């Protein structure tokens, strides 16, 4: 109903409701619940044991805790794995005490020492395992729902049963099935995929239904964490629109700084760690100001000056404003250089790269008839010299060197590149004619002694200007 | 446990230990899965030992040969003692040649306190 | 006069004198229409003066000042005297640093000789 994107952005902000202090700690506790759901669901995964084993191998060569607790508290899950592996895989998979040992392995996981690089690896490995089993189910659906004339409802009732051995394949060749009698015409992909599913199951050491509900718990916890992150970032858009007042200069628009503070607040969500007892606005202020300075350093300038030189030139502008207020006169580079504790040539160098280049549509004249661009000199200049002599000297060499009735002109035209593509040295022109370099040098000196005399090369002499 | 705060505690700079990390001088620490590097207290002991070796006037090759036999239970202190003896013998040879230059030169430059006359007997005798 | 026999006279090679030419302490010589450096008798005197110090009597930071004051040509025999007094002050600070280093090495480097008793803590005592 409007035309400004920032006003309907404010409308979408006003659609959601803000937070009080108790609402802030409630959304922080919802973030904690969304994190800890994945933290306890990953304890039931068999690859977490190998992940903690490679973590113990990484910290073997190593406020903070002592490393002895990292050496001791990263090896009991290996013992639980080697006392569970004789029950979860051997002597049948469907067992109650095997699931009790699985829960015992899961309840000893709280020795986290959380690192954001460590958290990505288990999520990535479980996501590509979920992607592998999902494209396995997708290719099975492509070979069974689309082919052999049976709908999607005749697949899930046999898919949810075992999905381990060959019983589900000839379960789809049921009591009559005249449309699905093509056995060997469809077997060639499905048993090759079932062997891949079986080797995946023997890699994880568990049936496909348990890892299916484990990945469903992963998706549920990730969706709940995403909704908690969404309400956290939506309740704090007043923070970015209230912090974006102090950086409202004419280098960028408002919306780019707002959406950079949005990703700064999104980083501050996972960098919050609310158990210290602080508010989200106070710690998020630093991250959003960092994102705002990063956007005003990378963007808001045609010539992209980096963030450290942006910081030094902002300090130089503040020192120049302070010396303007303390003196009244224009700030010389000497006082700014001695107050910056930097040499003066670096001060003038960062002063040279002062601001965005004058755009092409500024009215430098008296009216709006002639803008900029009608005053720029050509860098690729084509002078009367550069247009006339660059061909007339070529014609003069083609006229004079044609009088050279031997191979000296043929070895001199490739000595510099006249009527040739690649410029050659004496060695490359030697291998064609005269492999000893000094023969070509002596014939070049003879051609020089023939051409340097002001008798017939005076037209070549007049081209020195 | 990072490298520049430990350099500020030990009195060093980060450029020196980064140049030691560039060559084969300091043992490479494990990456802390970020844009930083952690230090073992044994690595800090090797760092301050190499700083004490460089501050007194040892060349960095012989101090590297000292820190290669550091933080290990072998620690042979006879061949490296002979190597440091050859190092200070080369240092004393440098001292001997510089003092040879010192008592070779210093008896010829008494007069001519900066006049505009183009006559000096030092350069025509040396060359 | 291409500098090859001149290089055998002065006792150097083309690379060191080329590096001297690229620095701001040697006067620009003559190029005899081929890019080759030409050195006259005064240039030969400057070359033998800078090689009679850098390889014999001085380092680059003092021989450069000597060859800079030599092409004045009004030479001074007391500016070089206070220059070499500052130079011998610098090298006497240098040799007192090296003799303190030698005394510290002889104080905290004595250990057992070559035998079956390894793991000497003398390197740990030098660590501090
Ligand atoms: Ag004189």
């Amino acid at each position: 109903r409007t035309t400004d994107p920032v006003r309907m952005y404010m409308r979408e902000m006003g659609t959601v409701e803000l937070l009080t202090r108790e609402g802030e700690i409630d959304i922080a506790k919802r973030i904690e619940d969304g994190i800890n759901q994945v933290q306890c669901s990953v304890a039931e995964y068999p690859e977490a044991i190998t992940y903690l084993l490679e973590q113990y191998d990484r910290v073997e060569a190593e406020n903070s805790i002592d490393p002895e607790l990292a050496r001791e508290k990263f090896a009991e899950l290996r013992a639980q794995y080697v006392v569970t592996r004789d029950t979860i895989k051997a002597k049948g998979r469907s067992h109650a005490t095997a699931q009790e040992e699985i829960l015992k392995l899961s309840e000893v996981f709280k020795q986290f020492r959380l690192v954001p690089k460590q958290f990505d690896y288990l999520v990535n490995s479980m996501r590509v395992m979920m992607d592998r089993v999902r494209t396995q189910e997708r290719l099975i659906m492509k070979l069974c729902v689309e082919q052999c004339k049976m709908p999607k409802k005749n697949f899930i009732t046999l898919f949810t049963g075992n999905e381990t051995s060959d019983t589900w394949f000839n379960a789809a060749i049921a009591m009559n099935k005249p449309w699905s009698e093509k056995l060997h015409d469809v077997s060639e992909e499905v048993h090759r995929a079932l062997q891949k599913l079986q080797q995946i199951e023997e890699e994880t050491g568990l049936t496909i239904e348990q890892v299916k509900d484990i990945n469903r718990r992963m998706s549920i916890g990730e969706a709940k964490a995403r909704r908690a992150k969404k309400e956290m970032v939506e309740a704090n858009l007043r923070l970015v629109i209230s912090i974006a007042k102090k950086y409202t200069n004419r280098g960028l628009q408002f919306l780019d700084l707002i959406q950079e503070g949005n990703i700064g607040l999104m980083k501050a969500v996972d960098k919050f760690e609310y158990r210290r007892g602080y508010k989200f606005s106070t710690y998020a202020t630093w991250w959003i100001r960092q994102a705002i300075t990063r956007s005003i350093a990378d963007q808001a300038r045609t010539i992209r000056i980096p963030v450290h030189m942006i910081e030094t030139i902002n300090k130089l502008n503040r020192i120049s404003r302070q010396m303007l207020q303390e003196m009244g006169r224009e700030p010389t580079p000497e006082e700014l250089a001695e107050r910056m504790l930097m040499p003066e040539d670096k001060i003038r160098k960062v002063l040279k790269i002062a601001k965005e280049p004058i755009s092409m549509e500024t009215p430098i004249g008296d009216d709006e008839d002639s803008h900029l661009g009608d005053f720029i000199e050509d860098t690729t200049l084509e002078l009367p010299l550069d247009s006339a002599t660059t061909e007339s000297l070529r014609a003069a060499t083609h006229d004079v060197l044609a009088g050279l009735t031997a191979r000296e002109a043929k070895v001199l035209r490739m000595r510099f590149g006249i009527d040739m593509n690649t410029d050659y040295t004496l060695e490359e022109v030697g291998k064609q004619f005269d492999v000893t370099r000094e023969r070509i040098r002596q014939i070049e000196a003879k051609a020089l002694r023939k051409l340097r005399h002001p008798s017939r090369s005076e037209v070549l002499r007049s081209f020195l200007d | 446990m990072n490298i520049s705060d430990v350099a500020k505690i030990t009195g060093l700079t980060s450029k020196a230990i980064r140049f030691y990390e560039e060559k084969g001088l300091v043992t490479p620490p494990m990456r802390s899965e970020n844009g930083y590097r952690t230090y073992t207290q044994q690595h800090l002991n090797e760092l301050t030992l190499l700083r004490q070796a460089r501050q007194v006037g040892f060349n960095l090759e012989e101090s590297g040969e000292l820190v290669n036999l550091f933080n290990d239970p072998q620690r042979h202190s006879a061949d490296v003692k002979r190597r440091t003896l050859e190092k200070v013998a080369e240092i004393e040879r440098h001292i001997e040649e510089l003092q040879s230059m010192r008592d070779q030169l210093l008896a010829l430059a008494n007069a001519c306190p900066g006049d505009d006359s183009a006559d000096c007997p030092i350069i025509e005798n040396l060359s």
